[PDB]
């Protein structure tokens, strides 16, 4: 498990 | 101030063995930005996934409080996954990271089994949603 939660926009 | 008026329509059916997950949109959405408004995605996993393939996203739409994703997923686990829950989270983004609880809830692959489950889901907390399976027949 990565960073999904906070991985949409930079 | 903890207006929880949001509703979420969540379509969970089964169909060629896989599970059709359909996310139209959502109403009455209440601020949670500095903007004055709610910029949240739709984000749905069928556990355990170790694998990290089954865990579906999306990325928000923009500044409403009604937006439409009209996304489609269709996937399923193991056999063993009856017993398993479709956990759905909706929570707002906020463009570097997140931190606005919107709502999350579930559904049992059992119940799906034997009947499709589409509708309008309440703003549930964590626990209260992924442990129950209301929703809202609204028509
Ligand atoms: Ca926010
Ligand atoms: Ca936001």
């Amino acid at each position: 498990d990565q960073s999904d939660f906070e991985g949409f926009s930079y | 101030h903890t207006e929880k008026r949001g509703r979420i329509y969540l379509k969970a059916e089964v169909t060629d063995e896989k599970l059709h997950v359909t996310v139209r949109d959502a109403k009455n959405l209440i601020p949670m930005d500095p903007n004055g408004l709610s910029d949240p995605y739709v984000k749905l996993k069928l556990i355990p996934d170790p694998k990290n393939e089954s865990k579906q996203k999306t990325k928000t739409i923009r500044s409403t409080l009604n937006p439409q994703w009209n996304e489609s997923f269709t996937f399923k686990l193991k056999p063993s996954d009856k017993d398993r829950r479709l956990s759905v989270e909706i929570w707002d983004w906020d463009r570097t990271t997140r931190n606005d609880f919107m709502g999350s809830l579930s559904f049992g692959v059992s119940e799906l089994m034997k009947m499709p489950a589409s509708g309008w889901y309440k703003l549930l907390n964590q626990e209260e949603g992924e442990y129950y399976n209301v929703p809202i027949p609204e028509g």
